């Protein structure tokens, strides 16, 4: 596996056992309200004679404070000192260590196998407040800084991990992530836990969810590599009207922050219904009354091959394809070739034409629609198509929609058309 | 004396060469020269470094 | 990013290459002799600038 990096990442921050407070008023339980009648646990300490270890308050016990997440405090509570609920003040970590892989800096992987719920490692920093935040969020932006060191402990209060903290702050975020972060009241003060979602077995990545707010500031794409992967790191929009559809699907269809915006605010403002911010289910009424304008940009030919290997929905194929058809730059149609365009044109098929979730004459028009732009686009090989083999997709299609006789037609100008081009070497390899 | 050059112009630029290909597009060399010279000189390369 | 058991790299894929008929095709469409330079391709590749 990868090499260790844990003294090495450790050399690069000031190692903290414990958080540290800009002043004694920060960071304090319940608003500073100083809770006198502190919150006592009934449980009876349950000393193993043993071990002299204080099994009270443990993880499969009734303790109502562990269930409130409150920490026991010894010589307050019934439960007696050393119970199984002092985890932040003993500062009993998982172990953990320091490696680097893929597109990411160095992350924190399980030295051994750790159960669900368990506490993994308490995020250390320095307890600051806003005003001293956005000094130092500018000066970090100042220093060119790529990588995010805040969380916010409370309304008004943040936690700073960039030159002193923890373990914790080498974390990577997840799409997908295996642990979570949780707050917890140990005695006057509000501490920041990781606690694990599910069971993580030795060597795995420990991850969690980011929800980062941006503050204003630009997105930056994720390579967690995980298969739900929005693409960039961020969490809840700034408003309403800001997406409909996802970045990358929405330039695809020509559209932007402004069409966006406009949709929402033409209908949602004057008393009709739009949902909110998902981009499971598909909103037909807004790609349809969308405007489409033609590629002359290869990024957005990127964006409509992710858009095309992305989206499901019939309607938003139906408009990129039409937007394809009033494209007819031949640079982006040959970046589209180098990305395979037919390739995922012969998915956008096959959903369509050969499963059946919609009526045959519509399938038709798409159809219609569809074989005009594979007619125009310039071609000057098989190799292309044979790094898809659309042409079998299109013999399949002609034979189970056989009736309609001008797509028959047209895919067989279309073939006829393609059968004629030349062809490139592969090496032959030994056996 | 090319070299002198080289070494001098390098330490203009930064002290560090990324690419072959700067040996022309920065101008350092001309066309002959880099030619004959472009596969005799190599930049280490660390796999770690360069994910990309 | 994930390599066979006891292998470092998929450089001992490149001996299953014919390349003979590959120098044939180059001298045909190019009109390159390279024979020789898909042979030092093919050692560098394997082991990156070697102690001759
Ligand atoms: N899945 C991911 N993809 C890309 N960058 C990521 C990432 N998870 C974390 N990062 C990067 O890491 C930052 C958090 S700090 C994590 C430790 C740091 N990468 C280091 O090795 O020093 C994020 O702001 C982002 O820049
Ligand atoms: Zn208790
Ligand atoms: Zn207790
Ligand atoms: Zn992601």
């Amino acid at each position: 596996y990868p090499a260790d990096k844990t003294e090495e990442a450790l050399t690069t921050f000031k190692t903290l056992s414990q958080n540290s407070y800009q002043n004694k008023t920060l960071g304090n339980a319940h608003n500073g309200r100083s809770t006198a009648d502190g919150m006592s646990c009934d449980c009876e300490e349950n000393w193993d004679t043993v071990s002299g270890i204080n099994n009270a308050c443990g993880e499969y016990s009734e303790c109502i404070n562990r269930l409130t997440s409150i920490e026991c405090i010894s010589g307050t509570c019934s439960c007696g000192d050393d119970c199984q609920n002092q985890r932040f003040q003993k500062k009993q970590y998982a172990p953990i260590a320091v490696f680097e892989t893929e597109k990411k800096g160095y992350g924190v992987r399980a030295q051994a196998d750790i159960r669900q719920d368990a506490f993994i490692y308490e995020y250390l920093g320095e307890v600051i407040d806003e005003s001293t935040f956005r000094k130092r969020k500018e000066n970090y932006d100042n220093q060119g800084l790529e990588h995010f060191y805040f969380m916010m402990l409370q309304k008004g209060e943040f936690i700073d991990a960039t030159a002193k903290g923890g373990l914790g702050r080498f974390c990577n975020h997840s799409c997908r992530p295996n642990a979570y972060v949780d707050k917890w009241e140990v005695g006057n003060k509000l501490r920041m836990g990781i606690f694990a979602k599910r069971e993580i077995y030795k060597g795995e990545e420990i991850c969690f969810d980011y929800n980062v707010d941006r503050y204003g500031a630009n997105p930056q794409k994720c390579y967690c590599g995980e298969d739900n992967c929005i693409g960039f790191l961020g969490g809840r929009t700034q408003t309403d009207s800001a997406n409909i559809l996802p970045v990358p699907i929405a330039e695809a269809l020509g559209s932007t922050n402004a069409q966006e915006q406009r949709w929402v605010r033409l209908m949602k403002e004057q008393n009709k219904s739009i949902k909110a911010s998902d981009y499971s289910s598909i909103n037909e009424d807004y790609v349809n009354s969308l405007e489409m304008r033609p590629i002359a940009d290869k990024d957005e030919a990127s964006k409509v091959t992710s858009a095309l290997l992305k989206t499901q929905d019939y309607i938003i194929l139906r408009k990129l394809i039409e937007r394809v058809s009033l494209t007819k730059d031949p640079e982006v149609l040959k970046e589209i070739v180098r990305l395979r365009g037919y390739q995922c044109v012969a998915n956008i098929l096959t959903m369509i034409v050969l499963d059946q979730e919609q009526q045959q004459v519509d399938v038709e028009s798409f159809t219609l629609s569809v074989l005009d732009m594979l007619e125009s686009w310039p071609n000057s090989s098989r190799n292309r198509i044979s790094s898809s083999q659309i042409e079998s997709v299109l013999e399949s299609v002609k034979t189970k929609l056989k009736k309609i006789q001008p797509i028959g037609k047209k895919i067989n100008s279309l073939l006829n058309s393609w059968s004629k081009l030349e062809i490139s070497y592969k090496i032959p390899k030994s056996q | 004396r090319k070299a002198a050059g080289l070494i001098q112009s390098i330490q203009r630029i930064g002290s560090n060469l990324v690419n072959r290909a700067h040996l022309i597009t920065e101008q350092l060399t001309s066309k002959t020269v880099f030619l004959n010279m472009a596969s005799f000189v190599y930049i280490v390369f660390d796999p770690d470094v360069e994910r990309n | 990013r994930s390599p066979p058991k006891d292998e470092d790299d998929l450089t001992f894929k490149l001996d299953e290459l014919i390349l003979d008929d590959y120098a044939t095709e180059l001298e045909r469409k190019h009109q390159l002799k390279k024979r020789s330079t898909l042979q030092i391709i093919k050692e560098e590749l394997q082991s990156r600038y070697r102690e001759i």
